[PDB]
């Protein structure tokens, strides 16, 4: 019952952040059908794209 | 018989997300800035004119003696 707030502090550590934010945007963009071609499983996927978990 | 789950007594916690507390933005800031700024100019030529005059108050010694 009190897990929810300790979540709440890496969103404030690192979600608005700017200086993490500017660290990780548009890196490795791998998107395509290369990448289901190349069998990855779950995240790496539809965090990128193909809802589907099993 | 001895076994775990309660009658009652739950909550629960939240799944949420919100902490958007504003925070004097939008043209309050840029406001208060440049408020504070122009006192400080302001505190300026009362303290730089008047050293100024002391300044020719210490060439005046100066001359009035060396002949």
């Amino acid at each position: 019952k009190n897990f929810s707030l300790r979540i709440d502090e890496l969103e404030e550590m690192l979600t608005n952040n700017r200086i993490w934010r500017n660290r990780t945007v548009d890196i490795g963009i791998v998107t395509a059908e290369d990448a289901l071609n190349y069998g990855f499983s779950g995240v790496m996927l539809r965090g990128s794209g193909i809802q589907w978990d099993l | 018989k001895q076994d775990m789950p309660p009658v009652g007594g739950y909550g629960p916690i939240d799944y949420k997300r919100n902490l958007p507390r504003r925070g004097l933005s939008g043209y309050s800031m840029f406001a208060v800035g440049i408020g504070a700024l122009l006192f400080g100019y302001w505190s300026m030529m009362k303290w730089n004119r008047e050293r100024r005059r002391l300044q020719i108050e210490d060439f005046e010694a100066r001359i009035a003696l060396m002949p």
